[PDB]
């Protein structure tokens, strides 16, 4: 017997103590080592309700990631309200590592194992664990990177699909690689991401078909973001310590999704990106300025494992639904990895 | 995509009466429905959120209930200040509204007709006005006849809000035609139909 | 349930733009509720237009606005701005901003409202009213206030001394694009011949003043 409860979790990781990489450094002091042989127990004939959208594990991960960034990614200048902080801003080593979240004594984590569980409601196949799987704290917009994949079908998650003010998370069942490069030796801030067009359009087609199931077979349309700061109108992420902004107009290109045999739908899709020194902080604390990019080839090869979407509002839309990349906030990135977990207190 | 059917479209009740309005949703919506009050010339005011939670400050006479597809808003003991339009909301879609009115004893309108002024005719236009004063209920019909010829399309009217004390309405109808069209016919008549009348009423004048 | 503060009334020609601003906080935790914009045309239903996330500028525009609308916020994230481009006559409406209460998780339950910003789109130019008498036959009388733009006019009788039994009707918009209204009052039939009745008309938009004596 038990009941849903909130408590202070602790983290575990395989961080390297001698490493200068900032995630390793944070985790060496903030987390304990991993349990070699973790215990998992199927709970027979147990049904349990989950809600990924009201899950306090998410708040705790958020605090941790904010704290990691606060002590690892100091800007040269920080502009908050009327306070101007000019500090030092050395280039760092940056590459996220898996972090496990673990319950204390008296508590345990219940884990949903239903192959197509959508994040809310009853789970039929439930087990108990002491820690979650290893979650990389990847901060990105629009595209979810280096995450875990849905086990069977593509899955659509939302607190309310009919609610245009609620974020939609698409969880992919097959990853698509995005290869982002800032070459050496012409602006030093100019960069680009390559994506296999054949591979991407196949997946996006499956996503549209999945959305058709939820929206009454209506015509499904993708469009670019309607507005907002560049962090959200573009695919924004951090590669090797540098802040990338990539234009995703070409990824959401209805032309190639109609399945129409069309020219150039195959082959390499090249997105234009910029490395920016002046950024708005995702932590919500105004503008920060950093030093110019390091010299040499800057390269990040990531797996796209998910997509955040917002759906266009307006009553009587009758014939179609339009979705634009980007949605919600960075907490939703953690929700996409924590959706199948919840904490309970053993009584 | 959702469709909310709000009913009735209008109602009238005496002070202290119980009034309820319903909204039916074309699809299950759980409890995601809010209710608003809007008075003439003012912004809406939230009364109830999440189907049944009464908002702070709102008088205790108001209540909402329902879930899934059937939702209601109730005013126990209607008050003068409750005269308003009420409507439900489900995300960006609103119900068509319900105009609440205060019920009084039926009252026929005093009808008056005003010919245009000599001053106005100099400008080449002629406005004839028919006034209906202090009647109830608000529904009323007005037709213009010019030499027994039913006048259509050249007419506009305006109605006042329900009066505070006597709970009555007033309406004006204005007939617009050219100066030339005015100096052609002799008899101008305002024909009124209202419940408080056993039979239609006609006020008229001879151009002269 | 504090009121939000919106900018003042505006008149625009078809094709032009307008910006409606809405102060929703002071320039001094929990996630910020989006700011919503809606409009209501004269004698029409309330219509949702957009929301805007003041934290990052995220927006959602009603499909039927065809991208003619943009919503932004200032740097301190305390004032929202709604720009409507390529205005047409049927954009004429009172525009509102609205917001859920911070203490609540009902994102659409608009506890906070602005006072409203009237926006009028017309090809018509500013013009003072003509005032004609509605001569008496208790007896009724009044003034016809015709052919003005834009709203509003104000009307009093005998410089305010006469308030009892006065009905001043809502203005109607004529097919000419100009507004017109009437103001009537009922009085004793013995008053006529001795008591003077004068409607006083002001039209601020044109700085026009009219005083019209009404007699049989
Ligand atoms: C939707 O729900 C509303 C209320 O939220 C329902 O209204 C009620 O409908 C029933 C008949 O279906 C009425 O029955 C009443 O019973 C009481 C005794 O408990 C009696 O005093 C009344 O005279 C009446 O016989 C009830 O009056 C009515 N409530 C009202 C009008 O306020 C409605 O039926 C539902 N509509 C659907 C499901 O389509
Ligand atoms: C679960 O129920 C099934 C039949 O419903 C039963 O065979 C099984 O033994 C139950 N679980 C146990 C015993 O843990
Ligand atoms: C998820 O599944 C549950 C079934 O209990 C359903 O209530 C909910 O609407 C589903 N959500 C989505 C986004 O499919
Ligand atoms: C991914 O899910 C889609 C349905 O959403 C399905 O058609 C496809 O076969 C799945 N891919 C794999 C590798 O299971
Ligand atoms: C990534 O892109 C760079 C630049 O085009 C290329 O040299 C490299 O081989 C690519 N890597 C992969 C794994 O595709
Ligand atoms: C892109 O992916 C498709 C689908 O697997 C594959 O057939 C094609 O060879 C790839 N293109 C490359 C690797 O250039
Ligand atoms: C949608 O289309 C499928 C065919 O792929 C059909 O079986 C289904 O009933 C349709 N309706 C809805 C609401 O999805
Ligand atoms: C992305 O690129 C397209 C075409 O290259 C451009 O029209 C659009 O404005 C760009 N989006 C952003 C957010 O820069
Ligand atoms: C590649 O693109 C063409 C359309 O231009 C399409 O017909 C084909 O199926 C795509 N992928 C393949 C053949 O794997
Ligand atoms: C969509 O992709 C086609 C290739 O099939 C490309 O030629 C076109 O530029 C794209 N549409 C856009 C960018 O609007
Ligand atoms: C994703 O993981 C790969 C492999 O560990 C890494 O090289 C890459 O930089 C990661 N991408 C991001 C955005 O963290
Ligand atoms: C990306 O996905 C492939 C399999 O699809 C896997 O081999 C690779 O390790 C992944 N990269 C990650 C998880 O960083
Ligand atoms: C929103 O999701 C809830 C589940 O939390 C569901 O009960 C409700 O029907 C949904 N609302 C709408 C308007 O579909
Ligand atoms: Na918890
Ligand atoms: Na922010
Ligand atoms: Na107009």
């Amino acid at each position: 017997v038990w009941k849903d409860a909130d408590t202070t979790l602790f983290c575990a990781s395989d961080a390297k103590a001698h490493e200068t990489e900032v995630h390793n450094v944070w985790a060496t002091h903030a987390c304990v080592p991993t349990d070699p042989n973790p215990q998992e127990i199927h709970l027979e004939n147990v049904t349990e309700n989950f809600n990924m959208w009201k899950n306090n594990m998410v708040e705790q991960m958020q605090e941790d990631v904010i704290s990691l960034w606060d002590q690892s990614l100091q800007p040269c200048v920080k502009l908050t309200g009327g306070s101007v902080i000019k500090q030092a801003c050395p280039k760092i080593s940056f590459d996220p590592i898996p972090i496990h979240y673990c319950t204390p004594a008296g508590y345990v984590i219940l884990k949903c194992n239903d192959k197509n569980f959508n994040g809310t409601g009853p789970c039929k196949n439930v087990s108990s664990v002491q820690c979650t799987h290893g979650i990389k704290p990847v901060v990105s917009t629009q595209l979810l990177l280096n995450g875990s994949l849905a086990e069977e079908e593509i899955i659509i998650r939302s607190e309310n699909l009919t609610n245009n003010a609620k974020t939609i998370i698409v969880h992919l069942n097959k990853s698509v690689e995005i290869n982002c490069t800032r070459p050496s030796n012409g602006d030093i801030r100019k960069a680009y991401c390559e994506i296999n067009g054949t591979k991407w359009n196949k997946v996006l087609k499956q996503v549209t078909e999945k959305l058709k199931e939820h929206f009454n077979n209506k015509t499904i349309i993708f469009q670019p973001p309607s507005g907002g700061d560049l962090e959200i109108t573009m695919h924004h992420f951090n590669c090797r310590g540098e802040f990338f902004y990539c234009n995703t107009t070409q990824l959401f290109n209805n032309t190639c999704i109609g399945n129409e045999t069309m020219k150039g739908c195959n082959g390499t899709i090249t997105l234009p990106c910029k490395i920016k020194q002046i950024i708005n902080m995702w932590q919500g604390t105004g503008q920060a300025m950093y030093a110019p990019p390091i010299d040499g080839k800057i390269n990040c090869v990531s797996n796209i494992t998910g997509i955040l979407l917002t759906r266009d509002g307006g009553a009587n839309n009758t014939s179609n639904e339009t979705f634009r990349p980007g949605g919600g906030n960075i907490k939703d990135n953690w929700r996409s990895e924590l959706y199948k977990y919840k904490v309970v207190q053993i009584e | 995509d959702i469709q909310m059917t709000q009913s009735p479209s209008s109602l009238s009740a005496s002070l202290g009466d119980r009034v309820t309005i319903t909204c039916q949703a074309s699809r299950g919506i759980g409890k995601d429905l809010n209710w608003y009050q809007q008075k003439a010339g003012k912004a809406p005011k939230l009364l109830v959120s999440d189907a049944s939670t009464l908002e702070g400050g709102v008088p205790s006479r108001f209540s909402g209930s329902g879930f899934h597809q059937n939702f209601s808003l109730t005013i126990s003991s209607l008050q003068a200040e409750d005269v308003a339009t009420y409507f439900c909301q489900q995300y960006e879609t609103f119900g068509q509204g319900t105009k609440v009115d205060i019920k009084r004893t039926v009252a026929a309108p005093s009808v008056f007709i005003f010919p245009p002024s000599d001053e106005q005719l100099k400008s080449g236009t002629a406005s004839v006005v028919c006034l209906l004063n202090n009647f109830y209920p608000r529904e009323a019909k007005v037709q213009w006849k010019v030499d027994n010829a039913l006048q259509s399309g050249n007419s506009q009217e305006s109605v006042t809000e329900q009066d505070s004390k006597d709970s009555t309405y007033s309406l004006s109808s204005t007939l617009t035609l050219s100066k030339a069209d005015y100096e052609k016919h002799k008899v101008y008549a305002c024909e009124v139909t209202h419940q408080g009348l056993s039979s239609p009423v006609t006020k008229s004048f001879n151009r002269g | 349930q504090v009121q939000l503060v919106q900018s003042g009334a505006a008149v625009r020609k078809p094709g032009a733009s307008v910006t409606v601003s809405c102060k929703f906080a002071e320039d001094d935790p929990a996630p910020e509720h989006f700011i919503h914009f809606l409009r209501q045309a004269p004698g029409q239903q309330l219509e949702w237009l957009a929301w805007m996330n003041p934290t990052n500028g995220a927006v959602n525009y009603a499909w039927y606005l065809n991208g003619r609308v943009t919503a932004t916020r200032d740097r301190s994230m305390t004032t929202a701005f709604l720009e409507v481009k390529s205005l047409r006559s049927d954009d004429t409406a009172v525009y509102y901003c609205a917001r859920a209460q911070k203490r609540g998780r009902s994102e659409w339950a608009y506890a906070h409202w602005g006072q409203g910003t009237p926006v009028v789109v017309s090809s018509a130019s500013t013009k003072g009213p003509s005032v004609f008498p509605l001569a008496p036959s208790t007896a009724a009388l009044g003034c016809l206030v015709k052919d003005y733009f834009p709203e509003p006019v104000t009307v009093s009788w005998n410089s305010g001394a006469l308030t009892s039994g006065v009905h001043t009707f809502p203005a109607v918009l004529q097919s000419s694009g100009l507004y017109s209204l009437s103001s009537v009052v009922t009085v004793p039939s013995s008053s006529l011949g001795t008591q003077t009745y004068i409607c006083n008309v002001n039209h601020k938009p044109s700085n026009t003043k009219v005083d019209k004596k009404v007699e049989p």
